[PDB]
């Protein structure tokens, strides 16, 4: 499987 | 109007579209914005990881849990995961950081 | 030979560079997944680090060479073998069980014997 990409981080995503 | 707030065991559809099983509970999810969340993918390969989603249209990727701005991204529902199966992914994670787990290695 | 993260471990990877951090130096991250499984799939899972303290709940602070607090609740898949990963020392005991603790607030399963 590839390791999932969620792009941009949003929001309080930091990384 | 008002957006849906995704509950423990929820799938969802994320925009990145990625569907997504949400492990975290209602509460954390609506005052935070954010979710824990495994993303699933099209077709398994028999990794271990793996918890395929009954039955029709589902691979849920256990070990790649993640937290995701539900809220900033626009999540939607797409429907609710067995407990059988919501239970076997939270069990697999477990085996990796749960604190149970952690004092048979240090 | 080569470094294999282990849990506890405090890393530096590499600010990815396709997503457009502003960020000098490299992010710090604190290891979860244990050694046997780092090693078999190239990947670990870890809690990053910030230098910055806020206030916010699943924050852990990490005593101990730079100072820092652990986001306990933004557990992500790290690809240590493909993309790099350094080992700069170790967590305490308590903070790690700690990080471990907060989180398994957000992935809490019910009490019974299964297959997993």
């Amino acid at each position: 499987h590839e390791n999932i990409d969620w792009g941009e981080p949003k929001d309080k995503e930091v990384w | 109007v008002s957006r849906y707030v995704p509950d423990m065991g929820d799938l969802i559809w994320v925009d990145f579209h990625r569907p997504a099983v949400v492990l975290s509970p209602f509460m954390y999810n609506n005052k935070t914005g954010m979710c824990l969340c495994v993303p699933c993918t099209t077709q398994s390969k028999g990794y271990p990881f793996e918890v395929v989603l009954s039955g029709q249209e589902g691979v849920a990727l256990a070990d790649q849990v993640k937290s995701i701005a539900w809220r900033a991204r626009g999540a939607t529902k797409k429907g609710t995961v067995a407990p059988e199966e919501l239970q076997l992914i939270k069990a697999k994670i477990n085996v990796l950081i749960g604190l149970s787990h952690h004092h048979h290695h240090h």
